[PDB]
């Protein structure tokens, strides 16, 4: 069946990127929050987690 | 006493932003399992069961 496995698989490879998406750095110098409130201070790392 | 050969050595220490790379060991805590407990393994801060 090509009608209800589209559907499912659209959505299910869309929440993948979803996934993904949280592991690219947005041109910062890291993909987690965590990282860069713990090597660098808040005041100056305002810019990367903008 | 104030001439002889003396074996000085200096242990100084690095503070940057690296995690704990050379240091003395925690003392190992207690285990607890199936409750909502925040654990660092070595590659991440996670909360979880």
């Amino acid at each position: 069946l090509g009608k209800l496995q589209d559907v499912v698989n659209q959505n299910a490879q869309a929440l993948n990127t979803l996934v993904k998406q949280l592991s690219s750095n947005f041109g910062a110098i890291s993909s987690v929050l965590n990282d860069i409130l713990s090597r660098l201070d808040p005041p100056e790392a305002e810019v990367q987690i903008d | 006493v104030g001439y002889q050969p003396y074996r000085v050595v200096v242990l100084s220490f690095e503070l940057l932003h690296a995690p704990a790379t050379v240091c003395g060991p925690k003392k190992s805590t207690n285990l607890v399992k199936n409750k909502c407990v925040n654990f660092n393994f070595n590659g991440l801060t996670g909360t979880g069961v």
